[PDB]
């Protein structure tokens, strides 16, 4: 069907930075947007952002607008969330979730999840 | 920017029994133009991604079964599960996709006796 | 040269030129004339033509759109600044008839960018009439993920767009947009838009949405413009 796999666990020391990738099959990747969600250990889901694949152009929570930068590439259809001057905070499971942009930022499939450790 | 608060943290029923849970928001999420809420409803069961549950706090997406029924508007939403199953176990979570930006309430655990 | 509105050259028939012969164009917000004196520079059988019409301000819009002479069409509207200048600039008040009219209008649709951000400011202003003061550069970085790379939905939110400023400027206006709508040429809209802008300034949420179009014009996407009927 539709699928969104991601990157194995990653254990980064803090200070350094990370880079999770997000395949997605089933779809046109280019049709519907990527959205990035940090979900801590706690209960707790933050919206990171979100990019349009065919325009290039992001959109981030106000929160995460430095820490994290998404970035795509088409061919592979394949998108990108890096993380720098990893902290305390940013200990966290992070989300990929397909975006279609009539339903506004509702998310119908969602990757499997990366756990990043600092 | 929104909050989402969301009436219980855990909530323990037994199989077969009737159970609701309640999302609030501090701003009204309908926009009066096409009259659609803009509130959502995902099932995280134990180790596991977000699964959408309903969208539009209204329609439920393909492949959700007819137990779960969600409802409400302006500020008050509701979910409602018919005849809780054992699988049903999980953390329940509403987003408001209204304003920016979206925002996610603290969830709410169904824990199963 | 100059163009008159009563007399309308042939190489005249462009969206841009025939946009000067708006009735709101005229700057005539004053002096309703009697129809005999407006057409007393005219022949005599189109006088008694235009005469036998039994034309009135509530009417001469609907004259204008069964005509099927361009020519006729744009004296017609000539004929309507000068004799209704009270209901050709009527729009333009803060609280009209016409602006409520428009106003609920502008209610009852929804945008594409409007229906995936809510949020967003012309939205705002078009349902609760707030944020109508943005610049088209905030609309840039606001809107630009969501129209630039996608001709539907620019098509989609322009057709609405064409509805709603269908409603603000009737006659020859309404002709043009028919015709921009036809012909997909949408950046002829300018023509409109930029006359319109400064007389908008006294309403606010007119000059706001006037303002988005100037955006949105600008979006970064390619139409192709299905072939012209004129
Ligand atoms: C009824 O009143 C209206 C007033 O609302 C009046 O309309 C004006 O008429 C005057 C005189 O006829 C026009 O003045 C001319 O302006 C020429 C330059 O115009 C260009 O730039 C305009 C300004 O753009 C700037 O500002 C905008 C915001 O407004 C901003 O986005 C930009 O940053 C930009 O810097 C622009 O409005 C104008 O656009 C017109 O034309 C386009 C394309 O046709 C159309 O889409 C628009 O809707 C608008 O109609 C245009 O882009 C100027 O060059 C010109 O010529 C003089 O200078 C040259 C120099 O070589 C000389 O050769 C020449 O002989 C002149 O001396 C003249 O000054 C003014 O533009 C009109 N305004 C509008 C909005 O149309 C009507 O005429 C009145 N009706 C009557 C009298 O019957
Ligand atoms: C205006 O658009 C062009 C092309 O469209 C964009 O770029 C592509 C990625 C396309 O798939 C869409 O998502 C976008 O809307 C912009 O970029 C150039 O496009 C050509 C293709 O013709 C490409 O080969 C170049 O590498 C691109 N970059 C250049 C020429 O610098 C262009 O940059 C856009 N302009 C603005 C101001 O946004």
């Amino acid at each position: 069907e539709v699928q969104l796999q991601q990157s194995g666990p990653e254990l980064v020391k803090p200070g350094a930075s990370v880079k999770v990738s997000c395949k997605a099959s089933g779809y046109s990747f280019t049709d519907y947007n990527m959205c990035w969600v940090k979900q801590s250990h706690g209960k707790s889901l933050e919206w990171i952002g979100y990019i349009d694949p065919y325009n290039g152009l992001t959109s981030y929570n106000p929160k995460f607008k430095g820490k994290a930068t998404l970035t795509v590439d088409k061919s592979s259809s394949t998108a990108f969330m890096h993380l720098n001057s990893l902290t305390s905070e940013d200990s966290a499971v992070y989300y990929c979730a397909r975006n279609y942009y009539g339903r506004s930022y509702a998310m119908d499939y969602w990757g499997q999840g990366t756990s990043v450790t600092v | 920017d929104i909050v989402m608060t969301q009436a219980a943290s855990s909530l323990a029923v037994s199989v077969g029994e009737k159970v609701t849970m309640s999302c609030k928001s501090s701003q009204s999420l309908l926009y009066s133009s096409n009259q659609k809420n803009y509130l959502a409803w995902y099932q995280q069961k134990p180790g596991q991604s977000p699964k959408l549950l309903i969208y539009w706090a209204s329609t439920r997406e393909s492949g959700v079964p007819d137990r779960f029924t969600g409802s409400g508007s302006g500020t008050d939403f509701t979910l409602t599960i018919s005849s809780v199953k054992a699988e049903d176990l999980a953390v329940y979570y509403c987003q408001q996709y209204y304003s920016f930006p979206p925002t996610f309430g603290g969830g709410t655990k169904l824990e199963i006796k | 040269t100059s163009i008159n509105c009563k007399n309308i050259q042939s190489t005249q028939l462009t969206i841009e030129h025939l946009s000067k012969c708006m009735a709101f164009y005229q700057n005539k917000t004053s002096s309703p004339v009697v129809i005999n004196e407006i057409i007393s520079d005219a022949s005599v059988d189109e006088q008694e033509l235009i005469k036998s019409l039994n034309l009135n301000c509530n009417v001469i819009d609907r004259f204008i759109s069964e005509s099927s002479v361009i020519e006729t069409q744009v004296y017609y509207e000539y004929i309507k600044s000068q004799l209704c200048p009270l209901q050709v600039h009527d729009i333009f008040t803060i609280n009209s008839a016409s602006n409520i009219q428009w106003k609920a209008l502008a209610r009852s649709f929804t945008l594409g960018v409007c229906n995936t951000n809510p949020h967003k400011h012309i939205c705002r202003c078009l349902e609760s009439m707030q944020m109508c003061t943005s610049t088209k550069t905030d609309h840039a970085r606001e809107m630009s993920i969501y129209y630039d790379g996608h001709p539907d939905r620019f098509e989609h939110d322009m057709k609405i767009i064409l509805n709603i400023m269908r409603y603000i400027v009737p006659g020859l206006g309404r002709v043009l947009l028919d015709q921009i709508k036809q012909t997909k040429d949408y950046q002829a809209l300018r023509h409109i838009q930029g006359k319109l802008s400064p007389k908008s300034q006294s309403n606010l949420q007119l000059k706001g949405f006037l303002e988005f179009v100037d955006f949105i014009l600008g979006a970064n996407v390619t139409i192709e413009k299905t072939p012209q009927t004129l």
